[PDB]
């Protein structure tokens, strides 16, 4: 059920783990410090218009 | 692209036009990284050779932006068969890598149970394409993007005496003349989450184009994320 409101406040990938959210991000991506947002690791990141 | 409207500027950095001998675009692409573009299975037996465009959005005009690649090797799904156009997918690889720069850029491929739990289940998703712009009509000259919803399940098997697969999902309009048709063949479907787009379709089929009571039919990319990594 974590993931069924609000994609668990992932900014990407959300899926639950041993009862708590655990978030993830596409190739080209690292989590934040936070554990949620996903930020671009360099340029031209993929999905992001140019 | 039946209907829709012309790509800005950034707006479809991963576009890819296949271009045949006499240097006609047939299909599109999706571009997934600097080596690698998605496409249909179908779209090989329109040409036996061809090469592929990268930030192209006006094709008969010079831009100083575009490039054209040579494709390295294709990559088919073994179970495509033009009886069922299930399986409709695959990947080629260049011989050189593209540099990203503006509109040129990959879109980002999901993550499979993730996506069809959260993104399959978006009301809509964008098509793009230098197609035909209706069923009969000329191809655009200029990219064109569109969006489609998605079709719920029932509706997209009753839609077609044609099987419409696991591997397949529906997306469009009941009657509204809005629709992909031939040309955008092999392109992008993407679907925005959260200002990030991913990859959800490739632009298979449909009965003739915009038809009422017809729908787009797209390649389920999540069907095949495990295929695409192999792949790659
Ligand atoms: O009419 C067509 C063409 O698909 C019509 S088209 O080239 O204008 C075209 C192409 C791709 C499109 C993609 C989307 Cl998302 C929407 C519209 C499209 C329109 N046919 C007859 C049916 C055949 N077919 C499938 C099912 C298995 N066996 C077949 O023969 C495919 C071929
Ligand atoms: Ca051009
Ligand atoms: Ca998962
Ligand atoms: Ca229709």
């Amino acid at each position: 059920k974590l993931c069924s409101l609000d994609n668990g406040d992932c900014d990407q990938f959300c899926h639950e783990e041993q009862n708590s959210v655990v978030c993830s991000c596409a190739r080209g991506y690292t989590l934040a410090d936070n554990g949620k947002a996903c930020i671009p690791t360099g340029p031209y990141p993929c999905g992001k218009q140019t | 692209i039946v209907g829709g409207q012309e790509c800005k500027d950034g707006e479809c950095p991963w576009q890819a036009l296949l271009i045949n001998e006499e240097n006609e675009g047939f299909c599109g692409g999706t571009i997934l990284s600097e080596f690698y573009i998605l496409t249909a299975a179908h779209c090989l037996y329109q040409a036996k050779r061809f090469k592929v465009r990268v930030g192209d959005r006006n094709t008969e005009q010079e831009e100083g932006g575009e490039a054209v690649h040579e494709v390295e090797v294709v990559i088919k799904h073994n179970r495509f068969t033009k009886e069922t156009y299930d399986f409709d997918i695959a990947v080629l690889r260049l011989k050189t890598p593209i540099t990203f720069r503006m509109n040129v850029a990959p879109a980002c491929l999901p993550e499979r149970d993730w996506a069809e739990s959260t993104l399959m289940t978006q009301k809509t998703g964008i098509v793009s394409g230098f197609g035909r712009t209706h069923e009969k009509g000329r191809q655009s000259t200029r990219l064109k993007m569109l969006e489609v919803p998605y079709v719920d399940r029932n509706s997209c098997k009753l839609s077609s005496s044609f099987i419409i697969t696991q591997n397949m999902f529906c997306a469009g309009y009941d009657t509204k003349q809005e629709d992909a048709c031939q040309g955008d063949s092999g392109g992008p479907h993407v679907t925005r989450f959260k200002d990030t787009y991913f990859v959800t379709g490739i632009v298979s089929w449909g009965e003739g184009c915009a038809r009422k009571g017809k729908y787009g039919i797209y390649t389920k990319v999540t069907a095949f994320l495990k295929w695409i990594d192999r792949s790659m």
